[PDB]
């Protein structure tokens, strides 16, 4: 209904050109694209106008590029929206200067209601001055120059949601932008449970994907798709569902990848870093490689998909024998329609192993609503779902698209539907 | 008459109150508080902290002669501070109170300042106490700092920053000359008054005496 994906060239700006890339990738948004600073975030931010112009890499997508030595009002937190029908999306990140004093040692980081956290800061070029931390903006505490640690910490044990915000780390006499910057992100509930009262259980995800407690899906890594994030995506991919190829030769060695809040900015899978410019150590895989092949037979370890099962045998671990699952492809699917004004049953017909059901199976109005089938059929192979649609008007004529998403993957198709009027 | 609070007790004058006293070597008086009821019996209140009272944030030479009523907070003047110390040898104790509900003193074996054209600089040796095992004013005693007595360390002004004078380092672990804030509004305040060792570097004590003696 809205994959957004926001990208950040190096949120370590330095003599070279940094920006930021707020892609909609499968929906033609149709409220605007927003992208500037969440001036709440990081507070006492300079208020200047950035110019947003348009991107022609990809079908739909705004950038920002603060070109060379022009680079100084850079710092602090930008953003970008997307909306759909009334409602929202945002993704929020960093821009800091790569000097500095201090560094992140990450962007962002996630963690549940009730973790104790250690949000961290490198010393990196030591002064004869005090340490002091900057929640948004605003002062939490300082350290005394004698005795200022070689990896600043900042302890915060049980985190709350309304504990997270912008960590800053600076040596007391400096800007409010020689700062470091880093995000905390705490969730609603616990791990594993989501809910307008956390009392359901989210679709457990694995490749390190983590879960929305206000649905109970999973925002998968730059890298991997499915209902529980366990398919392996074509090698230098992203998007939703996979559509999206990185640009520059070396796959992706250089795009710090962010997603809606629930999740955060990781590197794609297969870059370790800060700015993502290094690949990753032998026995490791996924987004910032924080994944361990455990491969049970001994099989190759891809820094990108895992492992890479003998034929036979599947599995994150290649712990399960079985018929390969193959991901779902929606079928039999016209691309024009031209229907009268009325009643109105669309359909979608689609493959797979793993056999979608209408839990998993959607069709989107072009203004972005979702539609559930209303009864469900089901065959030898393909599964059958319609649609119904009370009345649907000439205003409703654009491009839907039957959405089918399992446990092997997510795929999207779409048709031009015309609604006429009848004489 | 009367140098210091030691010879006030000594005179059997026994009793916490306001006293006048007089310049070593001179004819010069100052009034001050003495703390009779007290340890031994027998401190120079220097300072004080107990209310929002009158500020801190004053002229380098209002730090030089004093402000403030003894009556309640005030800070008497370095320079009576400077030349009473170098007389004899004295200690230092600092004793502070919390919001919450706590108190604290810290002890020095010997303190004393230096020449105005020295700005005063501290020297404390000898730490014992309750409120920290390190000298919460910045070792290696820097010189008095002011609203215009940049004569610290930061690469900064660390007296504009914290408000009011003190002996900052690069703006050190101390300030008991900042912004008084109240109970609820005694956190996570740079520009407070901090004795960092005892509380954190966001707390901003409720109250804070110091005061001298020599060792009688
Ligand atoms: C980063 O962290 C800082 C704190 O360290 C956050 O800033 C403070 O946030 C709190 C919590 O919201 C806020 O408290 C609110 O204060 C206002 C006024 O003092 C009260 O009034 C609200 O309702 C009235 C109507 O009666 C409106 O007229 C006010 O405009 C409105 N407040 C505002 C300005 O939004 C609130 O009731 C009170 N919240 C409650 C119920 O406790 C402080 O005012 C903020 N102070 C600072 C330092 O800015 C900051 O939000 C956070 N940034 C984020 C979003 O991460
Ligand atoms: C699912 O329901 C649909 C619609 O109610 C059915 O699809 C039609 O099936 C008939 C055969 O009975 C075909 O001749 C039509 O061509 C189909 N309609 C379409 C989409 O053109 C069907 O009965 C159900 N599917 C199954 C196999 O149960
Ligand atoms: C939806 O499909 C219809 C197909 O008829 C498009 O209508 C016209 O298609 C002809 C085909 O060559 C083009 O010359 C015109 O540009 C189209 N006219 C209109 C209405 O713009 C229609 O454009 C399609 N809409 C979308 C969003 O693809
Ligand atoms: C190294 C250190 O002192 N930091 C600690 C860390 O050891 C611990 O894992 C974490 C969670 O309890 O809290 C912090
Ligand atoms: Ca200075």
């Amino acid at each position: 209904a809205m994959d957004l994906i926001l990208i950040n060239s190096l949120p370590l700006v330095s003599d070279a050109e940094t920006s930021l890339t707020c892609i909609a990738s499968g929906w033609r948004p149709h409220e605007p694209i927003t992208i500037g600073r969440d001036f709440e975030a990081l507070m006492n931010q300079h208020q200047d106008p950035l110019e947003v112009t348009q991107d022609v890499t990809r079908e739909w997508a705004k950038k920002v590029v603060w070109k060379r030595e022009k680079a100084s009002k850079i710092n602090g937190a930008y953003f970008c929206e997307g909306r759909v029908r009334g409602e929202a999306i945002r993704i929020r990140t960093m821009k800091m200067r790569q000097q500095a004093s201090f560094l992140p040692a990450t962007l962002t980081m996630t963690v549940d209601k009730g973790d104790n956290v250690n949000i961290s800061f490198k010393k990196v070029l030591i002064k004869e001055e005090d340490a002091v931390i900057y929640k948004n903006g605003s002062f939490i505490h300082s350290v005394p120059r004698h005795e200022v640690p070689d990896i600043l910490e900042v302890h915060l044990p049980h985190a709350q949601p309304q504990d997270a915000g912008v960590y800053s780390a600076r040596y007391i006499g400096g800007n409010l932008f020689t700062s470091a910057f880093t995000r905390l992100i705490v969730r609603r509930c616990e791990a594993q449970k989501w809910g307008p009262e956390c009392n359901h259980l989210c679709t457990a995800c694995m490749n390190n994907g983590v879960c929305h407690e206000d649905t109970g899906e999973c925002i998968c890594p730059p890298g991997f798709m499915g209902r529980t994030c366990e398919k392996a995506c074509e090698l230098h991919t992203f998007g939703r569902t996979c559509k999206e190829r990185c640009s520059g030769q070396e796959g992706c060695k250089s795009y710090v990848f962010c997603l809606p809040d629930p999740y955060g900015c990781s590197c794609a899978t297969g870059w370790k870093g800060l700015q993502c410019n290094e690949a990753c150590h032998p026995g490791f895989y996924g987004p910032d490689c924080k994944l361990r092949c455990s491969c049970n037979n001994g099989e190759m370890c891809d820094r990108f998909q895992g492992c890479l099962c003998s034929p036979g045998w599947q599995g994150l671990q290649c712990e399960r024998e079985g018929i390969p699952r193959m991901t779902p492809k929606i079928v039999d699917l016209p691309d024009h329609i031209e229907v009268n004004s009325g009643k109105f049953n669309p359909i979608c017909k689609a493959s797979g192993w793993p056999l979608p059901t209408n839990e998993e199976m959607t069709l989107v109005k072009p203004d972005g609503t979702v539609l559930h089938p209303k009864d469900f059929n089901h065959t030898d192979h393909f599964s059958v779902a319609i649609f119904t649609i009370h009345r649907i008007l000439p205003p409703d004529s654009g491009v839907w698209v039957c959405s089918v998403n399992t446990v092997a993957g997510m795929v999207e198709k779409p048709f031009n539907i015309s609604v006429k009027v009848l004489p | 008459e009367f140098r210091d609070c030691a010879e006030v007790f000594k005179s059997g004058h026994t009793t916490n109150g306001i006293y006048t006293l007089t310049f070593p070597n001179s004819t010069e008086e100052i009034k001050a508080y003495c703390d009779m009821e007290a340890g031994g019996g027998g401190w120079t209140i220097i300072q004080r902290r107990e209310d929002g009272s009158v500020d801190f944030q004053r002229t380098w030479k209002e730090y030089k002669v004093g402000f403030g009523n003894p009556s309640g907070e005030y800070w008497l003047g370095n320079e009576f501070v400077s030349q009473l110390t170098n007389q004899q040898r004295y200690v230092l104790k600092i004793h502070l109170k919390d919001w919450e509900g706590n108190e604290a003193y810290s002890l020095y074996e010997h303190f004393y300042l230096s020449s105005e054209e020295l700005n005063y600089r501290i020297h404390l040796k000898g730490l014992t106490g309750t409120a920290g095992k390190i000298s919460s004013i910045s070792q290696p005693g820097n010189d008095f700092s002011t609203k215009d007595g940049d004569n610290d360390k930061c690469i900064c002004k660390c007296s504009q920053m914290l408000t009011g004078g003190w002996w900052f380092d690069a703006c050190g672990p101390s300030n008991l000359n900042g912004m008084y804030y109240p109970q609820r509004q005694n956190t996570n305040k740079f520009n407070g008054i901090k004795w960092y060792y005892w509380k954190g570097s966001g707390y901003s004590l409720k109250a804070t005496t110091m005061m001298i003696r020599p060792a009688d």
